RNA sequence: UAACAGGUCUGUGAUGCCCUUAGAUGUUCUGGGCCGCACGCGCGCUACACUGACGGAGCCAACGAGUUAUCCUUGGCCGGAAGGUCUGGGUAAUCUUGUUAAACUCCGUCGUGCUGGGGAUAGAGCAUUGCAAUUAUUGCUCUUCAACGAGGAAUUCCUAGUAAGCGCAAGUCAUCAGCUUGCGUUGAAUACGUCCCUGCCCUUUGUACACACCGCCC
C-alpha cells in the first residue's frame, strides 16, 4: 500500500530529494517512495515552473526531466 | 539555409553527423563479442526501427534485418498487441533514451553486448525414436543465437512488467543493461546457463 | 439547342462495340461535332451461394458474376437523321434510350 | 518552362505531386513536410530528402496530394512521389551524370523509395475468415 | 500547489454507510450503494466542491450539503432524464434511489412481484433468468 | 386503491383513457397507443355481457376467448376467461391489481422448470 | 368475399415468393429475383451469372 | 477414371412403389413452438488490465446496395439521436457517397489492489420496425454492477502483406448478427528439412484375406 496522508513531510522530502535521481517519472517514483499517483505528477508538476528540473520530451503518459547540469 | 518551410536544423545537423540514430551516434559501434560477426546489421544506419520490407522471402533473409527490428519483431508478442508496431516502437525508443540516460556508452552496443552475451552456445536436441528418450549435447549457429537471445529477453521482459508498476520499457531497459554485463540478475542469461549446464549433463 | 442523347449499356461487349462503332462512324459520315463515344465504370454483381441442395458436406461456396457495361454518346443530329440511325441500329442484346429533355 | 509530374504507390494507396521551379515552399497536403500526421513516422518522409540535402532542393517547388491508404501506406506514398518528383525534375532538366550520380545514391540508401513495392494481400478463400486459417476440426 | 498541513479525519458514517478516508472522492463515492460513475461526478460538480481535494479533507459544512443535495437531486437543478426511477410504482413520482433504502426496496420489489404471483414471480422463487434467454449450454452451476 | 401508479381502484375504473395511456411503462404504454383490441372490442363486450349477466359474484359467469397478448384494464377487469394454453382454456381470474401487463405474463404456457423429474 | 379465411397482409412471410417456389428458406431477394438458390444455380448461365473466376 | 450401398423422395407439378382420402396423412383461422432444463459435446465472442479504461481534440481506405406504386437518404427546425416534422436529391460512377471508419496520434485522470479491467446477472421508463415485442424485437437514460487475476491432460490453423488483431460491405429481414461470404488497414518469429510420430503414390516381396485384417480360422 501508498500512504497519502499529507502530513507535511514528503513535500519537505521530495523538495529536497528532487536532486538525488535525474529520470524523474511515475515509475521511478513508485520505488523512491510510497506515492499513490496523484501527488506522482501534481509534485512534478508543481517543480516545473522551478529551475531545478529541466524538461526534454513531455508524452502524454510521462515526461521526460534532467537535472540542472 | 531554409526555406518557407521550417526545416529544422536537427534534421540537417543529423545528416551532417553521417546520419547516426535518432538520438545516438552510429560510427564508432561494432560487435565485440566474438563468434557473432556477419550476421548483426550494426553498421545499417536506419532512422527508424521500423523498414516494410521483404525479411523472409529468402532462406537466410533474417541476417540482414536491422537488429533494433528484429527486437520490435520480438516485442510483437502477445497477440493482444500482434500488429501494433508503433507502440513497440515507442517502448524501443523509450528504452534506448533510458539506457543513454543511465550510461554513457551507446545502447546499440549496450543491446549488441546483451544479446552477444545471452545467446547461448551448447543445446541439446532430442533424439527421440522412443527408447530411452535421452538428449545429444549439440552446438547452435550464429544466426539461431540471436534467435534465442532476441526471445529470452523478450520473454523476460514480459514476465518481468506483466504486473507491476514499473513500465515496459524500463523493464526491457532494465533486462538490456544487465544482459550486457555479467551481474548474473537477468532471467535471459539464467536460461542460458541452465540450457547450458543441462546440456553438458545430458552430454 | 437540340442535343441528342443515347445509351448503349449491355453486356456483350461485341455487339455493344459494334453499335458504337456503327453510330459513331454515321456521326462522321455527317458531321455533327464528332463527339466520340464515352465509357462508363462497369456495373459488376457479385453474389456467393452454396453448391449442396442439402446440409451434407463440406463447407463450399460458390461466388457468380453478373457485370454490365455502359457507354453514352451525344450528338447534335436531327430529328430525321435520328430517327434513320435509330431504325438502322436494331441489334439484338442492345438496349438503347433517348433522352430530349 | 521546366516542370514535371509523378505520382507514388504503396498498395490500396496513392500520391500524385507537381513538381515546379521554385526557391522552397515545400509542403505536404496544405502542412509543410515538418508537420504531419503521425510523429514518429517523420524520419520515413524525412529518408530522400536527407540523403541529397536541401541545396538541390532549394531551386524547385513542389506540393503533393495523398489519398488512400492506411498512415505508413500514406507516408511510403509521399515520400515516393516526392522522391520521384525530384527525380524525374532532375533527370529532364539537368546533366544526365548528376542524375546518374543522384539516384546511384539513392539506391544505395534506399527503403524502396524509387522502386516500386508489389506488395498484395492475396484473397480470402472460403472455408475460414482468412485466407489460409481456418476453423478447427472437432475430429470426433 | 495546495496546502500541505491539512486537516484528516479518517472515515465517517453516512446514509448507514462508510466512505473511505484516505481515498479519491470519486472511489469513495461508489462504496454508496446506489451510486455509479457519472452520477457521482454531476452531484459532486453540481455540489460545487473541489476535485483535487480528496475525501479526507472535507468540513461538515460541506459534507452535509453535498449529501442535502443528494437526498433532494431534482429541486436543485438535477435533471430527471437521469434519474434511476423515474415514476415510481408506489410513490408515483422519479424519486430517487439510496443505500438504506435499496438494501430493503429489491425484497420489495421481489414480494410486489411474487404476491400477484407472475409468470416472473415464479421465475424468480426457483431462481432462474426472467428475460429469453438460453440456457441449454449456458446458465450451468 | 394502488394498483401501479398509486392511483385509486375506483379512479382507475372511470378515469381519462389518455391519463391511463400515460402512466405506464413505454413498452405497456406503447401497447395500447399503437393497438387498442384489434377485433378484440367483440371479446371486450363479450366481457361486458358477463359483467352485466353476473355482477353478484367477483368472477361473473366464465367467458372464453383466444386472445391474451393485451394488458388488463380496469374497465374490463374482474372476470374469468378461458384463455388456450395449447390443450387447456385456463381460468385466469384477472385482478386489478397488476393493470399493465399481459396474461401470458402472470399464468402458464409451457412447461417452466424442474427437469419434470417423474417417479 | 370469404370472409376469416385468408387473412389480407403487408408485410414479413405470406407476402412474397417465386412462380413455382417459396419455400421462405434459401431464397434470395437480392436483385429483384425472388427466386430460390437451387432454381438460382439451375438457371444461373441462362440469366448471365457466368464463373468467370 | 472408378469407388462411398454418403446426403438430399422437407428445394424440385422430377418420380416408381406401400398406405390414406370425407370423421381426409386435403385446404384453412386462433392459442401454445421449434428459443421449454439439476447436465455431457462442439463452433465463435468477452476481459483477466497501464500494451488497458475514461475524457477531449488532428485525421487516414476498399469491395458492395437502393424507390412503380412505396426503398437509400440530404436541409431548417424542434428532442430523452430513441423517434417524429415539412418541403426534398435519387430508376442511379449525376442523391445517400468523397459511406471525413476503426486502428493511431497531442494532452489530463484512473496507479496498481478480483478497483474507474471485465458488465455474467436483477429493476424502473423512451422510441421506430411489425393484427402486436409476455417467453423483456432492437437500441437507449440509469442503478445493482459478480465469476475471471493468461487456464491442466489433450487438441486446431499457419510459411509473407502469412498468422494474429481491428473495422467495414452484403446474404438471410417487417425488426434483430455473436454466423457466413468478401474487402481494407496495422503487421511479426519460425523451415526451405524429414519420413521419426500421422497419412498418400510407385516398385519388390509374403499371404490360409477377396463384403478383402472391423478378414479367415483353433
Ligand atoms: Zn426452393
Amino acid at each position: 500500500q501508498h500512504a497519502t496522508v499529507f502530513d507535511k513531510s514528503i513535500i519537505d522530502r521530495i523538495n529536497k530529494e528532487v536532486p538525488a535521481f535525474k529520470f524523474i517519472s511515475v515509475s521511478v517514483l513508485v520505488d523512491r517512495m510510497k506515492i499513490n499517483g496523484s501527488l506522482a505528477r501534481i509534485a512534478i508538476r508543481d517543480l516545473a515552473e522551478r529551475g531545478v528540473i529541466q524538461k526534454v520530451d513531455q508524452h502524454s503518459k510521462q515526461a521526460i526531466y534532467t537535472r540542472v547540469p | 539555409m531554409a526555406t518557407s518551410s521550417l526545416t529544422p536544423g536537427v534534421s540537417l545537423d543529423e545528416n551532417g553527423s553521417i546520419k547516426l540514430f535518432n538520438k545516438f551516434p552510429f560510427e564508432g559501434v561494432e560487435v565485440k563479442d566474438i563468434s557473432l560477426v556477419d550476421y548483426i546489421t550494426i553498421g545499417n544506419g536506419q532512422p527508424l526501427p521500423h523498414t516494410a520490407g521483404r525479411f523472409q522471402t529468402k532462406r537466410f533473409r533474417k541476417a540482414r534485418c536491422f537488429i533494433v527490428e528484429r527486437l520490435t519483431n520480438s516485442l510483437m508478442m502477445n497477440g493482444r498487441n500482434n500488429g501494433k508496431k508503433l507502440l513497440a516502437t515507442r517502448i524501443v525508443k523509450h528504452a534506448f533514451e533510458i539506457i543513454a540516460l543511465l550510461t554513457d556508452q551507446n545502447p546499440l552496443q549496450v543491446l549488441v553486448d546483451a544479446v552477444a552475451a545471452c545467446g547461448p552456445r551448447e543445446d541439446s536436441t532430442r533424439i527421440g525414436s522412443a527408447g530411452t528418450v535421452r538428449r545429444q549435447a549439440v552446438d547452435v549457429s550464429p544466426l539461431r543465437r540471436v534467435n534465442q537471445a532476441l526471445a529470452l529477453i523478450t520473454i523476460g521482459a514480459r514476465e518481468a512488467a506483466f504486473r507491476n508498476v514499473k513500465s515496459i520499457s524500463e523493464c526491457l531497459a532494465e533486462e538490456i543493461i544487465n544482459a550486457a554485463k555479467g551481474s548474473s540478475n537477468s532471467y535471459a542469461i539464467k536460461k542460458k546457463d541452465e540450457l547450458e549446464r543441462v546440456a553438458k549433463s545430458n552430454r | 439547342v437540340h442535343r441528342i442523347r443515347i445509351t448503349l449499356t449491355s453486356r456483350n461487349v461485341r455487339n455493344l462495340e459494334k453499335v458504337c462503332s456503327d453510330l459513331v462512324n454515321r456521326a462522321k459520315d455527317k458531321q455533327l461535332r464528332v463527339k466520340g463515344p464515352v465509357r462508363l465504370p462497369t456495373k459488376i454483381l457479385k453474389i456467393t451461394t452454396r453448391k449442396t441442395p442439402n446440409g451434407e458436406g463440406s463447407k463450399t461456396w460458390e461466388t457468380y458474376e453478373m457485370r454490365i457495361h455502359k457507354r453514352l454518346i451525344d450528338l447534335h443530329s436531327p430529328s430525321e437523321i435520328v430517327k434513320q440511325i435509330t431504325s438502322i441500329h436494331i441489334e439484338p442484346g442492345v438496349e438503347v434510350e433517348v433522352t430530349i429533355a | 518552362m521546366q516542370s514535371v509530374q509523378c505520382f507514388g504507390k504503396k498498395g490500396n494507396a496513392t500520391a500524385v505531386a507537381h513538381c515546379k521551379v521554385g526557391k522552397g515552399l515545400i509542403k505536404v497536403n496544405g502542412a509543410p513536410l515538418s508537420l504531419v500526421q503521425p510523429e514518429i513516422l517523420r524520419m520515413k518522409v524525412y529518408e530522400p530528402i536527407l540523403v541529397a540535402g536541401a541545396d538541390k532542393f532549394a531551386g524547385v517547388d513542389i506540393r503533393v496530394r495523398v489519398s488512400g491508404g492506411g498512415h505508413v501506406s500514406q507516408i511510403y506514398a509521399i515520400r515516393q512521389a516526392i522522391s520521384k518528383a525530384i527525380v524525374a525534375y532532375y533527370q529532364k532538366f539537368v546533366d544526365e551524370h548528376s542524375k546518374a550520380e543522384l539516384k546511384k545514391a539513392l539506391i544505395t540508401y534506399d527503403r524502396t523509395l524509387l522502386v516500386a513495392d508489389p506488395r498484395r494481400m492475396e484473397p480470402k478463400k472460403f472455408g475460414g475468415h482468412g485466407a489460409r486459417a481456418r476453423q478447427q476440426k472437432s475430429y470426433r | 500547489s495546495l496546502v500541505v498541513p491539512d486537516n484528516f479525519q479518517h472515515i465517517l458514517r453516512l446514509l448507514n454507510t462508510n466512505v473511505d478516508g484516505k481515498v479519491k472522492v470519486m472511489f469513495a463515492m461508489t462504496q454508496i450503494k446506489g451510486v455509479g460513475r457519472r452520477y457521482a461526478n454531476i452531484v459532486c460538480k453540481k455540489a460545487d466542491i473541489d476535485m483535487s481535494k480528496r475525501a479526507g479533507e472535507l468540513t461538515t459544512e460541506e459534507l452535509e450539503r453535498i449529501v442535502t443535495i443528494i437526498q433532494n437531486p431534482s429541486q436543485f437543478k438535477i435533471p430527471s432524464w437521469f434519474l434511476n426511477r423515474q415514476k415510481d410504482i408506489n410513490d408515483g413520482k422519479s424519486f430517487q434511489l439510496l443505500a438504506n433504502n435499496v438494501d430493503s426496496k429489491l425484497r420489495e420489489d421481489l414480494e410486489r412481484l411474487k404476491k400477484i404471483q407472475t409468470h416472473r414471480g415464479l421465475r424468480h422463487a426457483l431462481d432462474l433468468r426472467v428475460r429469453g434467454q438460453h440456457t441449454k449450454t449456458t446458465g450451468r452451476r | 386503491t394502488f394498483a401501479y401508479r398509486g392511483v385509486e381502484l375506483e379512479q382507475l375504473l372511470d378515469l381519462s383513457a389518455e391519463q391511463l395511456v400515460d402512466l405506464f411503462h413505454a413498452r405497456a404504454r406503447r401497447r395500447m397507443l399503437r393497438g387498442l383490441g384489434p377485433n378484440a372490442s367483440r371479446f371486450i363486450r363479450k366481457l361486458r355481457k358477463a359483467k352485466s349477466e353476473a355482477p353478484l359474484n367477483e368472477k361473473p359467469a366464465t367467458v372464453k376467448t383466444h386472445l391474451r397478448n393485451m394488458i388488463i384494464l380496469p374497465e374490463m377487469v374482474g372476470s374469468v376467461v378461458g384463455i388456450y394454453n395449447g390443450k387447456l382454456f385456463n381460468q385466469v381470474e384477472i385482478r386489478p391489481e397488476m393493470i399493465g401487463h399481459y396474461l401470458g405474463e402472470f399464468s402458464i404456457t409451457y412447461k417452466p422448470t424442474k427437469h419434470g423429474r417423474p417417479g | 368475399e370469404n370472409v376469416w379465411f385468408s387473412h389480407p397482409r403487408k408485410y414479413g412471410k405470406g407476402s412474397r415468393q417465386c412462380a413455382h417456389t417459396g419455400r421462405r428458406l434459401g431464397l434470395i431477394r437480392k436483385y429483384g429475383l425472388n427466386i430460390s438458390r437451387q432454381s438460382f444455380r439451375e438457371y444461373a448461365n441462362d440469366i448471365g451469372f457466368v464463373k468467370y473466376r
